[PDB]
């Protein structure tokens, strides 16, 4: 997360890290969405430019964490993944369409003051907040930087970062670049005028763009951290996969597995 | 730079 | 049925630091 700040303890209960066994690293964040099932972004299991098509036992996911790097004892749970399940429609040929996929984990993980499951949403709930100068939440351990750098020129951050960015007009996402935008990804971030920043940026990718409904006072996951150019780049806007338009498909899914 | 994860905690 | 309710803030009312500028956006 670039310009973003450090979260509170507890402050997204479902945020989840993908982690790669070996060697140890973030690949990803994801998100809990029942004790069994975690939700994240396709392109973080399977990205064939990249050489990527992960296999359950390539992955691990930590659950509960607010530190990046360190063990956190008595706090956080480890997961492993039963199966993977990829939107059978992912388009990673082109721009990321569909950029969707669930994990079912082995074994239910413990829900407790740190792990605590976000909701998804309805028709009506998405209908409501899903608009241009509406803020969501973006929450990750990506890098806090564009520019390559590590723990020692402010590259990664030692603890989960938040930051709160508004959804932007759709015609101003598609101007924004030469990608092809589709109706399954919306874009969010400040524009070069309103002074303000923010981007998710890389590790951030799979992680939820949360919503507080101000009906019932719930958290909604109403996007998966899915693409960008560059990060907080001004004249740029991060995108992002909605997930009430593919939500027909996590249903199916969940009800058949 | 990440620390290990213990057995058991898998 | 417990969804998107957080133990440590919506479970005991506590407002975390800048969900308010969420809710003012809301509108």
């Amino acid at each position: 997360i670039v310009e973003g700040s450090d979260a509170e303890i507890g402050m997204s209960p479902w945020q989840v890290m993908l982690f790669r066994k070996s060697p140890q690293e973030l690949l990803c964040g994801a998100s809990l969405i029942s004790d069994r099932w975690v939700l994240t972004a396709a392109h973080c299991l399977l990205y064939p430019p990249w050489d990527k098509n992960f296999t359950e036992n390539d992955l691990l996911v930590r659950i509960g964490k607010h530190s990046r790097t360190r063990y956190e004892r008595n706090i956080e749970k480890i997961s492993m993944l039963e199966k993977i399940y990829i939107h059978p429609r992912y388009n990673w040929r082109e721009n990321l369409d569909r950029d969707i996929a669930l994990m079912k984990l082995k074994k239910p993980v413990a829900f407790s003051d740190y792990i605590h499951p976000v909701c998804l949403p309805d028709r009506e709930t998405a209908a409501s907040l899903l608009q241009a100068g509406y803020k969501g939440r973006v929450t990750g351990w990506g890098n806090l930087k564009e520019t390559w750098t590590a723990n020692v020129g402010k590259g990664q951050p030692s603890v989960l970062q938040v930051v709160n960015l508004p959804i932007v007009e759709r015609p101003v996402c598609k101007d924004s670049t030469r990608i092809r935008i589709t109706d399954n990804m919306f874009c969010a971030g400040y524009k070069p005028d309103e002074g303000k920043r923010g981007d998710a940026c890389e590790g951030d990718s799979g992680g939820p763009f949360v919503m507080k409904s101000p009906f019932n006072n719930r958290w909604y996951q109403m996007g998966i951290v899915s693409w960008g150019e560059g990060c907080d780049r001004d004249g740029k806007y991060g995108f992002y996969t909605h997930v009430f338009r593919l939500k027909k498909w996590i249903q199916k899914v969940i009800d058949q597995f | 730079d990440y620390e290990p994860i213990p057995e058991e905690a898998f | 049925a417990d969804c998107g309710l957080r133990p440590l803030f919506e479970k005991k009312s506590l407002e975390d630091k800048t969900e308010r500028e969420l809710l003012e956006s809301y509108i």
